[PDB]
């Protein structure tokens, strides 16, 4: 189709088979980044003439599974503390309002917290 | 004062002949840096992107003390050059 | 009005001056009280005067082809203004 | 003396206590050191832990105060003010000077309301299109104006490389005054889009690839084959045409015995209302600055808010620090200062003129009239220009040695520097007739000119839009950033744009397009670099070589020229849509 | 310690006329060690030619005025001396000395992107 392989997509419309070379990931399919090369256009190259593809490095995408983590809820509290779950080899304490009836993303993590109270909205 | 400095100095001769620097004062002191070339000032690398380039005054920037002191080393230097009044 | 009335072949004039001093006066006073007549005679010539401070007053004419002759016009008298002008064709 | 809440252009406040010796306030040590790091930890005892994602942490004044001021040692949701601005409110340290720019000057949604970005000293507003691209010490600075509006504000360029990562205003107290308006920021991401980068060449009904050798070699094959005769050369300049590129193309058009030569406005009347024969008819006189010791301010048939939206805002700061009184005529609209309506047309301006308006102009120190640029496009040009300029010439404080109160707002940058070097065609026999080969100098606005169906078009330009569709064969040019430029803004002054990158693909400067295409047209020009081509902008006018300068033209000549002059609907129907580098624009886009 | 072999000792030289007889000297001292070049460098090309380049490199600061100018130039022109009599010079560098070297018109250089 060259489509889901050449642009920039919040999800993926098929299913990712790991053991097609033409995807931007093992797990994704489509481009993560605006800017980012299409891996099907990358290979197209002289450099890739007689190499064999399926060695080469393809780390799996962080946006795939990032948000296959469950969303954190908090009992009793507006405001979710995220440390990087490692303390000094986490990343810098931050604090998350929960205001709004939304799952927010940690800024460097990017587990997604909520409201326990508001977890029917947001499951739909 | 009007010795061709240049002369003895081993700088090829574009700085003289085609380069044009700019004398400003950007907010304490005066700077001489180059105007960027027409082409060749940066062309991207097709293996890893990089940002190419063939100036090699690209990353000069001169700093003076004075007004006096930066048109008056340009003039020494035989260099063509112009003052970017703040 | 007079030999105002320029030829064809010419298509542009350009007066330059200055705001102050006093070489540039005689055009200055040449513009000012002429130019009703000039614009009257040639009403498609596009006459422009363009000013700059300490430059001397001349005439620039665009003759066909892009062909131009600039007649400077140091300290002039008006009435041989008037006569330059008249000698642009 | 550190401060996060003082700044001169803003009202006073005393909610940052950094400037404790309030300084800013009051009127005209180890206590002082230890006040400056005891207020210092106070801000960042709520402060989030943000820096390594903030794009602020380069340039942060709470950073750098911190440092300089401070010890070594040591929850509020977001919100939607707009696809523009990126909000983080938990970065606020509660300066208030977002507050004073939103109510007393910006006077608000707003064509200047992004300039809150520039003042806010944390990253709790931060650009939204610029977000997590770069850092401050990545990019190089470069000092240029602005030619999406004709006031040639002074904007600065940083570059990462080949890319413009932002636009960022630069001081200039002549002209804009530190703003710059939404357009002059956001639509620097055109440039990155629907670019000229290729010769292309029509065959039938499709363009493909071509060289500069073939593009300037078909176009010989056109020029020799319509045959155009003396006036049916038709050349035609756009809004964002640099000055060296204008002066070439009038050289190349008379070199092939032709004066048809005219710009994209659609003016019913060949020679312009306020005539191109004289500086003083066609420029702000008044100049920028002395906007603000007006006593009385005209406007004809002009919307500042979307002609010009930094020089509006000096209109609102002497409307608030004086008794100003500013009479507007003709199509009302949403203002952010008080205006006394009169009328949408011609006889309410004859009317006011005769009414308490004229009194006072007659009576005021330093009047003003201001012509909007959509003036000389509708039908009454000629009643207002002659109405205005009676009024003028008839009176004796709008003329004097020391003021000078006549002044043409224009919104286009090329139409001022189009005028100086005489690109205006001044007679209806030469506009009138029909034209057989028709180079489009970066022209998109052909929408109303016509456009013969065997006439032979070249689109030269650094967009693609409407005016490249209609091409024949296209030639690729460089935007402003990507040339060493001219540019004449309304009130006259000469301004050269500083080249920052080079053009994209296999563009060139505009101005060696035409000297290049001249040679194959047998037409060579005498020029061979800038500095010969500069050179012959002094033989056009004589001022054209003296940068950010004004030349002030005599008061006797510009009576003359007032003399000889004897539904007002605003221009703009879409402020995000002026230029072809805000149509393009991904982020203008997002703002309709 | 003692100098190399063919060293000067470095003189600011206050006379026009003892400045031009010292450069004079200097220009008889390449030509005759012209051959030597040839030899050493295993150059391609006769030692007349040799001296036919050495003579242009003397001709191109032969209106040089400034006395200050002078001196420099005079040192420099020790200094390579002392340099190639003694092989310091790797063959490589004498052989592209005399590689060095009709230029484009407007439309050329507008073609292939210019300078
Ligand atoms: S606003 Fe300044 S101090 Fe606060 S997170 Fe951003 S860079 Fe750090
Ligand atoms: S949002 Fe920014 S400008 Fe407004 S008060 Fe807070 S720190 Fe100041
Ligand atoms: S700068 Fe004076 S208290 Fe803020
Ligand atoms: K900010
Ligand atoms: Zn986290």
């Amino acid at each position: 189709s060259t489509k889901e392989l050449t642009t920039a997509r919040i999800k993926d419309i098929s299913k990712p088979d790991e053991n097609n070379l033409q995807q931007q990931a093992p797990n994704r399919i489509s481009p993560w980044s605006k800017s980012q090369k299409p891996r099907a256009e990358a290979q197209d190259n002289v450099r890739f003439a007689v190499k064999d593809l399926a060695k080469q490095p393809r780390p799996y995408a962080a946006i795939d599974l990032i948000y296959k983590q469950p969303i954190r809820y908090i009992e009793h509290d507006n405001v979710a503390v995220c440390d990087g779950n490692g303390g000094a080899q986490g990343h810098p304490k931050v604090y998350i309002n929960l205001d709004q009836n939304k799952a927010i993303p940690c800024g460097y993590c990017g587990l997604r917290f909520a409201q326990a109270a508001f977890k029917e909205d947001i499951e739909s | 004062t009007d010795l061709a400095k240049e002369l003895v100095s081993g700088a090829p001769k574009e700085l003289i002949t085609e380069r044009v620097a700019r004398i400003y004062q950007e907010t304490e002191t005066w700077k001489i840096d180059w105007d960027i070339l027409n082409k060749g000032n940066r062309w991207e690398n097709d293996l890893m992107g990089y940002q190419s380039s063939s100036d090699y005054m690209q990353g000069t920037i001169l700093k003076f003390d004075t007004r006096e002191g930066a048109i008056r080393f340009a003039k020494g230097q035989g260099w063509d050059y112009y003052i970017q009044e703040p | 009005s007079s030999k105002f009335v320029f030829p064809k072949v010419v298509k542009e004039l350009r007066f330059f001056l200055s705001q102050t001093g006093e070489a540039s006066v005689p055009l200055r006073s040449f513009l000012t009280k002429t130019y009703p007549a000039i614009k009257k005679a040639n009403p498609t010539l596009p006459i422009l005067i363009r000013e700059a401070y300490g430059i001397p007053p001349s005439v620039t004419a665009r003759l066909e082809k892009g062909h131009e002759v600039k007649t400077n016009l140091e300290g002039f008298s008006a009435d041989q203004i008037a006569k330059t002008l008249q000698s642009i064709a | 003396i550190p401060r996060y809440c003082y700044h001169e252009k803003l009202a006073v406040a005393g909610n940052c206590r950094m400037c404790l010796v309030a300084s800013c306030a009051m009127p005209v040590t180890p206590k002082i050191k230890k006040a400056r790091e005891g207020v210092t930890e106070m801000l960042l005892e709520n402060h989030p832990l943000d820096c390594p994602v903030c794009d602020q942490g380069g340039e942060c004044d709470l950073q750098e105060q911190s440092l300089r001021y401070g010890s070594d040692r040591g929850a509020v949701e977001n919100k939607a003010i707009g696809p523009l601005i990126k909000t983080s409110m938990n970065r606020c340290i509660h300066c208030t000077r977002c507050v004073r720019f939103l109510n007393d000057v910006a006077g608000a949604n707003s064509e200047l309301s992004a300039n809150v970005i520039d003042l806010c000293p944390v990253g709790a507003l931060t650009s939204k299109p610029y977000a997590f691209r770069a850092r401050p010490w990545e990019l190089k600075r470069t000092e240029t104006i602005d030619v999406h509006d004709a006031l040639g504000s002074n904007v600065r360029v940083d570059t990462r490389g080949i890319e413009v990562m932002r636009v960022l205003p630069r001081l200039n107290d002549e002209i804009n005054e530190e703003w710059i308006s939404d357009k002059t920021r956001f639509a620097c991401d055109g440039l990155k889009t629907q670019r000229l980068t290729k010769p292309l060449i029509r065959q039938g009904n499709t363009f493909v690839d071509a060289t500069w050798e073939e593009a300037l070699a078909t176009i010989a094959e056109g020029f020799q084959k319509v045959q155009p005769k003396e006036n049916e050369i038709k050349a035609i300049v756009g809004s964002l045409t640099d000055l060296e590129s204008i002066v070439a193309l009038k050289d190349l058009v008379n070199k092939l015995g032709s004066e048809n030569v005219s710009t994209d406005g659609d003016a019913t009347t060949v020679p312009p209302a306020h005539g191109a024969d004289f500086r003083s008819n066609y420029i702000f006189n008044s100049t920028i600055d002395n906007i603000e010791e007006a006593d009385q301010i005209l406007l004809v048939g002009t919307n500042p808010r979307h002609e010009a939206a930094v020089l509006n805002a000096r209109i609102r700061k002497v409307w608030l620090r004086s008794d100003l009184e500013v009479h507007h005529v003709g199509e009302e609209f949403d203002s952010t200062f008080e205006l006394n309506h009169l009328g949408s047309d011609v006889n309410a301006l004859a009317k006011a003129l005769t009414g308490e308006v004229g009194k006072k102009l007659s009576e005021a120190s330093k009047p003003l009239i201001i012509i909007g640029s959509g003036v000389t496009e509708t039908q009454d040009a000629e009643a207002v220009y002659a109405t205005v300029a009676k009024f003028v010439t008839s009176n004796a404080n709008i003329v004097t040695p020391e003021w000078n109160g006549f002044n043409l707002l224009h919104r286009e940058a090329s139409r001022v520097g189009a005028l100086d070097v005489g690109f205006t065609t001044q007679s209806p026999e030469v506009a009138n007739t029909k034209a057989k080969f028709i180079y489009l100098l970066g022209a998109d606005e052909i929408v109303n000119k016509d456009i013969p169906k065997d006439a032979f078009v070249v689109y030269q330009g650094h967009h693609g839009d409407l005016g490249a569709s209609f091409a024949d064969v296209i030639l690729p040019g460089s935007a402003y950033t990507e040339k060493t430029a001219t540019y004449v803004n309304t009130e006259g002054r000469v301004q050269s744009t500083r080249a920052a990158t080079n053009p994209p693909g296999v563009a060139r400067e505009d101005w060696m397009i035409i000297r290049a295409l001249s040679e194959y047209l047998g037409a060579t020009l005498p020029y061979d670099n800038l500095y010969e081509m500069r050179s012959r902008l002094a033989d056009v006018a004589p001022h054209l070589l003296r940068h950010e300068v004004v030349e002030p033209v005599s008061e006797g000549i510009a009576k003359v020229g007032f003399q000889s002059l004897v539904l007002l609907k605003n221009p703009i129907e879409n402020f995000y849509f002026t230029d072809v580098i805000s149509k393009s624009s991904p982020t203008m886009a997002k703002c309709v | 310690t003692n100098p190399t072999a063919f060293a000067q000792t470095t003189r600011y030289v206050k006379d026009s006329t003892e400045m031009r007889t010292l450069v004079l000297n200097l220009y008889r001292r390449y030509l005759r060690h012209s051959r030597g070049f040839v030899n050493n460098y295993n150059l391609d090309i006769p030692a007349s030619q040799v001296r036919t380049k050495i003579r242009q490199e003397f001709e191109r600061q032969r209106f040089v005025k400034d006395l200050p100018l002078k001196n420099v130039l005079y040192m420099k022109a020790q200094m390579e001396f002392q340099e190639l009599v003694n092989f310091w010079k790797q063959q490589c560098h004498v052989m592209q000395y005399f590689e060095s070297i009709k230029g484009d018109s407007f439309v050329q250089k507008f073609l292939k992107g210019a300078q």
